[PDB]
RNA sequence: CCAAAACCAGCCUCUACUGAGCAAGAACGAGGUCAUGGUUUUGGCGGAAAUGGGGUGCCCCCACCCGUCUUGAAACACGGACCAAGGAGUCAAACAGACGCGCAAGGGAGAAGAUAUCAGUACUUCUCUCGUACUGAAAGGGAGAUUGUGGUGUGCACACUUGCCCAACAC
RNA sequence: AGUAGCUGGUUCACAUCGAAGUUUCCCUCAGGAUAGCUGGUGCUUGAAAAAGUAUUGUGCGGUAAAGCUUUAAAUGUGCAACUUGCCAAAGCAAGGUAUUAAGGCACCAAGUGGGCCUUCUUCGGUAAGCGGAGCAGGCGAUGCGGAAUGAACCGCUUAGGGAUAUGUGGCGUCAAAACUUAUGGGCUCACGAACAAUGGAUGACGCUCAAGCCCAAUUAGUGCCCAUUAUUCCUUUGGUAAGGGCGAGAAAGUGUAGCCCUUCCGAUGUAGAUGUGGCGUGGAGGUAAGGACGAAGCUGAUGGCGUGAGCCUCAGAUGGACCAGCCUCUAGUGCAGAUCU
């Protein structure tokens, strides 16, 4: 009866307790070449360029970097199909992914039962 | 010319199947005598023996195909348990143990005995061949299916689907899932877990009995 | 052929493919294009987007005969030139001549790679046609 | 009435079609323009050297 | 060619006798009246038949040499594997049947002499 | 020219004796082992 | 008593017999059905299935587009290798836009009277699938081709026009009827 | 040995004299017969198809083949152990005299000689 | 034709470990069976016999009147006495997709005419029409590449041990 | 022949697949359009862009519980496996030399757009066989077996049949099975055996060292019965499934009385879609044939054939003169139901 752009975001865009405040320099010095995976975790302290809501926590590749924004391609399940969305986003709202950090570690490295001689052994009864 | 070369092959294959299953018989008799020494060693040593865990379960769909949920319904398809008393051998990876845990009310399973493996592969064994469900009848039939110098005998198959195999997937996948008859003498309750006095779920080594009445 | 209608297939199936529920009526919506701006709005807007409105200047009593300017491209002048006549047409030599009114064409658009010269004879020409036609060693000669 | 019943069933009939592969409709277009324009200058030069490369391969193949 | 002709007359012809859904050939020159390309000899460049001719077996033949001259396209010859020896002389594959018809033509001829005589 | 290119009983295998002896040639050498 | 979920959806719809009434297609299918089965060649399997297609799905090819695709193929051929036969399972149409063409050896179901004369004016043979089978029983250096069908005016109509990504052609006897102000229009481009 | 020897009769033909016994597929949600309740009449289906090499074979063991005149008999001359001529109902008793003393001479069978 | 028995095949049924027990493995032997396959044998029946069908009755068993709209019909919901004849997606036209046919950068005629012999068939001029060019409100303008696929990506077949890539998609 | 978004009817068979009662929009709410679901047609090629599932790795979350409006589950959820900008600059950037499983795409189109129940979660309501949602499953559209009975409970889902074995449910009679089994334990005297008024309901009887209840069992300290289910066999049909082959037959074949054989998998189904050398009717172009030795029509314990629509034959102690087959064309073409005429 009232679904505006930020319906039901009372908890979703809340800052964590004692973790309020605008994004730091580690945020600002992160850089996004295109085709990078990213996490569209929206940060409330930054309001310009905030991701809708569905896109909160979604992962996707950057398809686009403008000076303050990171274009991100994020799949959305619409119905019988995953439409492939293009949210525009201020870079604060994009946390770079480690979604492939294991797999990159792999091609980094690509580059039974027996006698138990145990002696302590309490009875298990009630 | 080829007519007789078909003989040189059919003779050479049982020479192989003889040689294979002579090894498998020894690899059973030896592996188990060795596994008796240790548990027997340990009893002398006042000491327990942690038997090696099962590396293969003979999962059996035990409820019918009606009223099943989309998650269970998918896991059963990926187990290839699409009918009632279908059976498959699935080795017990954590990822599988978490699939089996998702559909246990729909299945009975346990750790097949070598004998249970023989009876299914010899009696109920069917290869997929050109998508055809083909009753095993020749070792010729098996070597053609499995273009694999490892897998020639029907004894090759029983070792793979019992020892846990390096080709446990290569073998069990080329088998049509087993179509067992309902257990003779009946089940107990396809609704309760086995330890509840029912049927579904892991029943450890006891599956061999249950699965014996079926085969 | 009445034999082939599915009228004839569904003789016996009581509702002729119109459904037991939701019965086959008459005009469940209006006649023709009724509700193009209402209950069929999603339909015209999806498929016939420009359908409603007005777009340009009127031309009262249009006369299309004066407007008649059919076009043939350089790339298609082999359709008019005889294949036999067209056989040897060096740019520095004699050329087939191709009246285009005779052949029913008025302007001469200068599309593809003409390479065989011809003295095309036409009412109109493209900026690129007379240029191409010259560079091939041919020549448009204006007529009316 | 607004029940969403039978919808995920009706939706998974033809599956949830998975999203298009990244190598397909990879249009830029609305990409930050200044990068996009320099990309044209390179791609156009890739074309002149691609064609120039094939002209080489033929002349090389006349032997 | 015959491959084409047969594909023309195949769905209908004077000779096709599709009765009760059964399909036999009224063709004079077919040996077992089976509506088949092998047999449809009226159609074939070469053909052979082993019909009776008043007590005698008759073995009409059609080497292709006559071509399309119907008045003389067929050449009769009155006359048990010998008849098959004649029929294979024109159509080798027809011979195995041409023998077996040529027999059954004989048992018919023997059978009817028994029947025609018994009709007295 | 065209001919040149052309490409040129037991059910129960566990209990049936001959079937098993065929699938598992060693089985009789194994059954001999069973005596005793 | 079987899960069948998703089995029917995997059923494919294929032609297994020609709908063509034409006798010659049927003698031509009679050949390549045989030849496709009795040979190991993948060429006979393509000529045989294409031969079973709709005349819609057997699009005609320009002789212009054969001369292009052929020389582009043959230009690389090592000296003393004669060019591949240019088989098409469809009609071959003359192209006014290419007056002079190479001595092609095209092989197709049908030729325009224009294609056949230009094809022989270049000295190229205009052979049928009959002697294609008799010269290349296997697809030995045949160069199987297809005519275009994307530029077909039927497919210009695919989709909606009103839908933003689309450049479908609306159905209209009247070209000026659904004409529209630049303001009111669907967005032309749209990312998928 | 036939699957079903009974006709698949139309539902409730027995109550309504006008209804022919000939089969019509039942329709109507509530039809006991198409909802295939167990006590009801059966419907025809592919599963009642007769065995396919005994199909069309009359108890004589012959497949019937229609015959109209004496020339037809030779259509059965060479396959007289497979087909049995059944003379058409409307050939005259005149002509049937001729078909019959000739169907006798040829060893071809006739269903109604 | 009805039987019965046999034979073969098939098929089915009926040690080990452990501390007397099992989570345990076969063997021997025997039985069953043709609504299993192949091998006959032996008897019974033979104007009738025999198998099949049909008819009528019974027996045991199963079985809610159909059509209907409806979430739900056996419904205390509607329509329903019998039968016969009749009775309901048609025709035109304009589009579209698909499929068949013809020709194809063209296709087609229409009206009409001229002829020969029959409202048909045969024949044709001149045109017209859809198309090969699109775009813009409009005045208007109007598309090849660096003797030839504009490039690139993925791409049958074939070729040669990678090339060319047809179509096709995408860029 | 006004119009009717409404009511009623809408006539052969068989085979192949088979829904929806939801989205957006509509003076829309008994209707449309739209999308989804479905069919048909393909196209394209064959672990392509496979997945209602895990595992592993990496995000997301703030509900239950907790807590006194804050920490925080489980179930979930995402993801993964040389040329030309920037920099001070040539370096950076950009483009170039586990299990299982055929993937994707297009086109056309229907029905549908009253749903219902139940599971769990809830919201509203005093409560309801109540209104509203979330999830999934069902009925609708579906039997069959079982709960005595029941749309949706239980089991199982379905070609025509046989053997075998089961599932839920049973085993005193009804009623198949403990011919009232146990060489089992307790408990019980009066009732006892999943989801206020016509006399009367553990289903009925009846049962009481049960034929009740809890528990365990299976011949006993040395089981049995019943499914449209499973398995197996036969047959059919389908496969745009896999192969082989080319005394009478051996057809290069989608489809027929299927060219033949072999193997495999499938089979339900309302609305709906489609197929059908599918049925059948009046007429036409053909072909072939029949008829006063009896055409059509009609009658029929006339059988025969076909899954079937139906065809065929027989017999008329029917008729009295026309007419079936086959391919092609055509349509005023198939009737138990319209308070139909
Ligand atoms: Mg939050
Ligand atoms: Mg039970
Ligand atoms: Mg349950
Ligand atoms: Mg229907
Ligand atoms: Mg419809
Ligand atoms: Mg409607
Ligand atoms: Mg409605
Ligand atoms: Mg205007
Ligand atoms: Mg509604
Ligand atoms: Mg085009
Ligand atoms: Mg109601
Ligand atoms: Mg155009
Ligand atoms: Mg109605
Ligand atoms: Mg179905
Ligand atoms: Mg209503
Ligand atoms: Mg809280
Ligand atoms: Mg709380
Ligand atoms: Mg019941
Ligand atoms: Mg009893
Ligand atoms: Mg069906
Ligand atoms: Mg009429
Ligand atoms: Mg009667
Ligand atoms: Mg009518």
């Amino acid at each position: 009866h009232s679904h505006g752009y930020k319906c039901g975001t009372r908890h979703l865009f809340a800052k964590k307790f004692r973790k309020h405040g605008v994004p730091s320099v580690s945020t600002i010095l992160t850089n996004f070449k295109v085709g990078d995976y990213v996490d569209v975790v929206a940060d409330s302290a930054v309001r310009a360029g905030m991701p809708h809501k569905y896109y909160h926590g979604r992962t996707g590749i950057v398809w686009n970097v403008t000076p303050r924004g990171v274009g991100v391609i994020v799949n959305k399940p619409v119905r019988n199909r995953t439409v492939r969305k293009r949210i525009c986003v201020r870079f604060e709202h994009v946390r770079k992914s480690r979604c492939q950090e294991a797999f990159k570690q792999k091609q980094k490295d690509f580059l039974n039962g027996g006698i138990v001689r145990a002696k302590r052994v309490e009875v298990l009864a009630r | 010319k080829a007519i007789a070369a078909n003989k040189a092959a059919r003779v050479a294959l049982k020479k192989a199947a003889y040689a294979r299953g002579l090894r498998y018989s020894r690899e059973y008799r030896s592996a188990e005598k060795k596994l008796v020494h240790l548990r027997r060693q340990a009893k002398s040593c006042g000491n327990y023996y942690l038997e090696a865990k099962p590396k293969v379960a003979v999962v059996t769909r035990i409820r019918g195909i009606a009223k099943v949920a989309p998650k269970q319904r998918k896991i059963l398809q990926l187990l290839r348990l699409r009918q009632i008393f279908n059976t498959v051998f699935v080795r017990l990876n954590k990822p599988m143990e978490n699939m089996l845990r998702a559909v246990e009310p729909y299945i009975a399973y346990g750790y097949p005995s070598l004998r249970t493996v023989r009876m299914m592969v010899y009696k109920r064994g069917h290869l997929k061949i050109n998508g055809q469900r083909v009753k095993i009848v020749n070792n010729q039939m098996i070597e053609s299916k499995y273009n694999n110098e490892n897998i020639v005998c029907a004894e090759d198959i029983v070792n793979q689907i019992y020892t846990g195999g390096k080709h446990f997937r290569e073998v069990t996948n080329g088998l049509w899932p087993f179509k067992l008859s309902p257990p003779a003498g009946g089940m107990r309750q396809k609704r309760r877990h086995f330890v509840e006095g029912g049927d579904y779920g892991n029943r450890d080594a006891l599956i061999n009995r249950f699965l014996a009445r079926m085969i | 052929p009445t034999r082939f209608k599915k009228t004839r297939h569904q003789r016996g199936s009581t509702f002729c493919g119109y459904g037991r529920v939701g019965k086959h009526r008459k005009h469940p919506s209006g006649r023709g294009n009724a509700g193009g701006q209402h209950h069929h709005r999603i339909n015209f807007d999806k498929y016939h987007p420009g359908y409603f409105g007005k777009c340009g200047m009127n031309h009262y009593h249009l006369k299309k005969n004066p407007l008649w300017k059919p076009t043939i491209n350089l790339n298609n002048l082999a359709k008019l030139i005889a294949k036999d006549e067209a056989l040897k047409a060096k740019k520095g030599e004699t050329l087939p001549v191709v009246d285009l009114l005779a052949n029913g064409y008025s302007k001469l658009l200068g599309n593809g790679h003409l390479q065989t010269p011809c003295i095309v004879k036409a009412r109109w020409v493209s900026k690129l046609a007379d240029k191409k036609i010259r560079k091939a060693g041919g020549a448009v000669v204006l007529q009316a | 009435n607004h029940t969403n019943h039978n919808q995920s069933r009706k939706n998974h009939r033809n599956g949830i079609k998975r999203a298009l592969p990244m190598y397909l409709h990879n249009s830029k277009r609305g990409s930050w323009l200044p990068a996009l324009i320099n990309a044209r200058r390179v791609r156009k030069n890739n074309q002149k050297a691609a064609v120039k490369a094939r002209r080489e391969r033929l002349a090389a193949h006349k032997a | 060619s015959t491959d084409l002709q047969w594909l023309l007359v195949r769905q209908n012809s004077k000779f096709l006798q599709k009765r009760n859904g059964i399909r036999l050939s009224s063709d004079p020159f077919n040996n077992n009246a089976n509506w088949t390309k092998r047999h449809a000899g009226f159609l074939n460049t070469k053909a052979a038949v082993v019909k009776t001719k008043g007590d005698r077996i008759l073995v009409t033949t059609k080497d292709g040499k006559a071509g399309n001259k119907p008045k003389s396209m067929y050449k009769k010859a009155v006359m048990a594997s010998v008849v098959s020896k004649a029929v294979a002389a024109v159509r080798p594959d027809l011979a195995s049947i041409a023998s077996r018809r040529a027999r059954k033509m004989a048992s018919t001829l023997e059978h009817m002499k028994k029947v025609r005589a018994a009709r007295k | 020219e065209v001919r040149r290119v052309l490409k040129p009983q037991p059910t129960n295998g566990f209990r049936n004796r001959r079937l098993r002896l065929r699938l598992n040639p060693f089985q009789k050498k194994e059954s001999a082992m069973v005596k005793g | 008593g079987v899960d069948l979920t998703g089995v029917q959806k995997k059923k494919r719809v294929v032609r297994h017999h020609t709908y063509s009434t034409n006798p010659y297609i049927k003698l031509l299918i009679k050949l390549y059905k045989f030849l496709a089965q009795r040979t190991n060649s993948a060429f006979n399997k393509l000529v045989h299935q294409r031969l079973l297609k709709s005349r819609s799905n057997r699009a005609p090819i320009s002789l212009s587009r054969i001369a292009v695709c052929m020389k582009r193929k043959s230009v690389w051929l090592e000296k003393g290798k004669k060019a591949p036969i240019a088989v098409i399972v469809g009609d071959v149409l003359d192209d006014v836009r290419m007056a002079r063409i190479p001595a092609l050896r095209v092989c197709a179901l049908r030729f325009s009277k224009s294609a056949r004369e230009r094809i022989t004016g270049a000295g190229g043979e205009c052979l049928t699938f009959d002697q294609l089978a008799m010269v290349a029983p296997t697809g030995k250096n045949t160069f199987l081709l297809r005519g275009r069908k994307s530029g077909r005016e039927s497919v210009k109509h695919f989709g909606a026009a009103g839908v933003p990504g689309s450049h479908a052609k609306p159905f209209t006897s009247n070209r000026g009827k659904e004409r529209q102000r630049s303001s009111a229009r669907r967005r032309a481009f749209r990312h998928k | 040995v036939k699957k079903r020897t009974k006709r698949f009769t139309r539902h409730k033909c027995e109550l309504f004299p006008q209804l022919s016994s000939s089969w019509r597929k039942p329709r109507g949600e509530d039809s006991p017969v198409r909802r295939r309740y167990k006590g009801q009449k059966a419907m025809p289906n592919k599963g009642y198809g007769s065995d396919r090499k005994t199909k069309y074979i009359t108890p004589s063991g012959f497949k019937n083949f229609p015959i109209h005149n004496v020339q037809d008999l030779y259509m059965l001359l060479m396959q007289n152990r497979k087909y049995a001529g059944v003379i058409s109902h409307t050939v005259g008793a005149k002509s049937r005299k001729a078909i019959v003393r000739k169907a006798h001479e040829l060893d071809v069978r006739l269903i109604n000689g």
